[PDB]
RNA sequence: GUCGGGCCCGGGGGAGGCCACGCGCGCGUCCCCCGAAGAGGGGGACGGCGGAGCGAGCGCACGGGGUCGG
RNA sequence: CGAAAGCCGCCGUGGCGCAAUGAAGGUGAAGGCCGGCGCGCUCGCCGGCCGAGGUGGGAUCCCGAGGCCUCUCCAGUCCGC
RNA sequence: AGAGUGGACGGGAGCGGCGGCCCGGA
């Protein structure tokens, strides 16, 4: 009965900042689209 | 000069077998690859067992293994022992069982087999499960002996339960003055 | 079995020489003629060897064949070679290469052939 | 399958190259963060006993947090409880100074262990000449050399202490973690005073080395690593 | 204090903060201004050699 | 009052130093102007944002423990 | 060589082990659950199964939410950490 | 030639890069 109770219970629910940019881009997996970016904007040209 | 103590610098553990028994030293260089090669901490305490003595490594019953299998969520598991199985005449019955261990009797081998079940050795382990999956892992009793009887306290000390060291069992063979307090004393 | 049969033999056999600090092995298939389970001559299903040959002209090259493995009247088969050196060279290791037959021998039995040619050809004063 | 393979791995090799770079922009940026943070504390510091002066009071500056300390005798005839202390302390050796940090209980075991060592307060410079020129590191009971920046990150990275310049940050501004890093430091292994030491067995103030030289201990750093 | 620990836990757990549970050993004396207040602090001297007793 | 702090809060203007700052297009965020609601648009600056593969080619060295092609 | 080796099994007598305890006559090592009924009395009647108890630690093994991917997306196919 | 800090195909549906009279595909 107690733990029905608690079931019960339970179920009853409803800026820039360089030096931590640099932190995010350094992290192994937050950071990968971003030195991508890094990577094709150094190694890509499109006008304007 | 530093400031340290020496004696206990060298730990005193089984880095090998002391057989030289060719078969079990193949089977420890197996072993120890699968330990080194592996992140199996079962083959790594396999192969300290597989380095243990004889003495270390107690028979393993029939019944308790049945025991230990029959326990719950260990269905159709492989039971691994590094020892020995004997037989037990007090058990009637013997289910299926997947056993796997250095040597078994030949009695309790029959009985697997005629019940209907598969023994392994190591090598054949090894090649089943490599690393160590789906396995129960038992042991025998390695403080029942009558060794471990006599071990202990001092029979004349209290509360002690120690066997002592008695030529003959009898009733002229320690059992006056120290063990009755109408002969002196009883502790 | 080869690993069964070097844990008998790896301390006592009749091959083995313990003289100052070496040890070396004298069975008749055993290149760099040293104790180890790969030079092993005998424990091995197979075997590469490279003699002199009979006249003191050319390399007798010895393998053990597959099938006879507990007949050991045909378990060999060895074949006389008295071409030139880079040729001599060429044959075996295109037999050993080839043919796949162990081939970790393949340096070992080249530096044998190359110095038992050597010492066949005549000397020098 | 030769060709889908060797642009996989050519793409795999310029990850980590890309990761690479990454990381050593950041420590660059953080050791460029910590020269900014020095000489902002020792401007202040200045600047706060300036004012105390154009204000005629005085300023006290606050009792430092960082000791460092060298065993300086030897270990024939030493007392138990010496014995213990030092080797709580990391003392095991002759000229075999650590990094401390003071509170009252560190303070009164080093009190016990008075005419054994010489301590003080250490300076950024002293800082930086043991942790660069005898720093080594405790990696599985093993006593490496710190040559890298990779090995300092494999063993502190989980305090966010990556670089030898973070090892010396936290150890000078003692941190939360100056524990951790001070314990991942081995015990420098001074070489012997040049020059001499005009007593061994005698305390500072009377004439001799034992006891806290309170930044005497700079000058004696220099003349000992 | 542990009742005071396992209180002050669950302050913070429903208040969303975090705060400071065990103790530390008397840290070191916090940089400060001593006043004098205008006067001049006192000039001690050792006193001249007397016997009494 | 402070060669104080706020990635030196910020914005504007006029014949130098420093920066381990520098592809797009679209999104956001911020700012300016016409603002004919202070709407809708003309722009700039910032972003750790958004489906879609890859620069190489020579060197020199305070660079994972001595070599000389003296 | 061999005074060795091999074999016996209705040659295992016997020893030691498999049971202890008591001076001795002697005695001598398995529980729980489910049902009914006395008076389900701190408990017998029968029946049914299970098989050396429980707690706290405990190497090893098992399941495992959720994660980590592939030129890239849409719907799942496989195994891996 | 052993090469895996995830690899699978296979319809599914679009790109960047090589082959034009816009059609590609070991
Ligand atoms: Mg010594
Ligand atoms: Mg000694
Ligand atoms: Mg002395
Ligand atoms: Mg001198
Ligand atoms: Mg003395
Ligand atoms: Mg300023
Ligand atoms: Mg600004
Ligand atoms: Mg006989
Ligand atoms: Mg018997
Ligand atoms: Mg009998």
């Amino acid at each position: 009965k107690a733990m029905s109770a608690r079931a019960e219970a339970i179920k009853a629910l409803v800026v820039s900042r360089k030096l931590d940019r640099l932190a995010y881009i350094a992290h192994p997996k937050l950071g990968k689209r971003a030195r991508a970016r890094i990577a094709k904007g150094l190694r890509l040209c499109r006008p304007k | 000069g530093v400031d340290i103590r020496h004696n206990k610098d060298r730990k005193v553990r089984r880095k090998e077998p002391k057989s030289q028994d060719i078969y079990l030293r193949l089977l420890v260089k197996l072993y120890r690859f699968l330990a080194r090669r592996t992140n199996s901490t079962f083959n790594q305490v396999v192969l300290k067992r597989l380095f243990m003595s004889r003495t270390n490594r107690p028979p393993l019953s029939l019944s308790r293994m049945i025991r230990k299998m029959k326990l719950p969520g260990r269905e159709n598991k492989t039971a691994v022992v590094v020892g020995t199985i004997t037989d037990d005449v007090r058990v009637q019955e013997v289910p299926k069982l997947k056993v796997c261990a250095l040597r078994v009797t030949s009695r309790a081998r029959s009985r697997i087999l005629r019940a209907g079940g598969k023994i392994l050795t190591f090598d054949q382990l090894a090649l089943d499960s490599p690393k160590g999956c789906g396995t129960v892992l038992l042991s025998g009793p390695r403080k029942g002996r009558e060794v471990y009887r006599h071990f202990g306290k001092a029979p004349g000390t209290p509360h002690s339960h120690t066997k002592p060291y008695v030529r003959s069992k009898g009733r002229k063979f320690e059992r006056a003055r120290g063990r009755r307090a109408s002969r002196g004393y009883k502790n | 079995s080869a690993h069964l049969q070097w844990m008998v033999v790896r301390n006592c056999s009749s091959f083995l020489i313990k003289r100052n600090k070496q040890t070396y092995s004298t069975e008749p298939n055993n290149l760099k003629a040293r104790n180890s389970f790969r030079y092993n001559g005998l424990i091995h299903r197979k075997t590469v060897g490279v003699e002199p040959a009979a006249d003191g002209k050319g390399v007798v090259v010895v393998i053990k064949r597959r099938s006879g493995q507990r007949k050991p009247a045909t378990s060999y088969v060895r074949t006389t070679i008295n071409k030139n050196a880079r040729a001599t060279l060429s044959s075996i290791r295109h037999m050993i290469r080839k043919n796949k037959y162990r081939p970790d021998l393949r340096m070992a039995a080249i530096r044998r052939a190359s110095a038992i040619l050597r010492s066949q050809k005549p000397v020098m004063v | 399958n030769f060709a889908e393979l060797k642009i996989k791995r050519l793409r795999k090799k310029f990850a980590q190259k890309m990761l690479r770079k990454a990381r050593r922009k950041l420590i660059y940026e953080k050791a460029k963060h910590y020269h900014k943070e020095y000489r902002q504390m020792y401007r202040t510091e200045i600047r706060m006993a300036r004012m105390a002066r154009k204000a005629g009071n005085f300023y006290v500056p606050a009792e430092p947090k960082l000791a460092f300390v060298i065993r300086i005798r030897g270990i024939n005839g030493v007392s138990p409880k010496v014995r213990k202390v030092l080797q709580l302390l990391r003392l095991r050796q002759i000229f075999n100074g650590t990094f401390v940090k003071l509170n009252k209980a560190s303070i009164n075991m080093l009190r016990i262990v008075e005419p054994y060592i010489a301590w003080g307060y250490p300076n950024l410079k002293s800082v930086n000449e043991l942790i660069y020129k005898r720093g080594y590191g405790k990696i599985n009971k093993k006593r490496i050399a710190l040559t890298d920046n990779a090995l300092i990150a494999r063993s502190l990275g989980k305090y966010g202490i990556i670089c030898m310049e973070d090892l010396i940050h936290e150890i000078y501004t003692v941190g939360k973690r100056f524990k951790e890093a001070n314990n991942f430091l081995w015990p420098f292994k001074l070489s012997s005073p040049r020059g001499g030491m005009k007593k061994k067995t005698t305390h500072f103030v009377e004439g001799g080395d034992a006891g806290n030289r309170e930044d005497q201990i700079n000058r004696l750093i220099r003349r000992m690593n | 204090r542990v009742k005071e620990n396992d209180q002050k836990k669950k302050e913070a757990k429903e208040k969303g903060t975090w705060v400071q549970l065990k103790r530390q050993p008397a840290p070191p004396r916090e940089a400060h201004f001593v006043r004098t207040n205008g006067k001049e602090p006192e000039l001690l001297e050792p006193i001249p050699y007397e016997f009494m007793a």
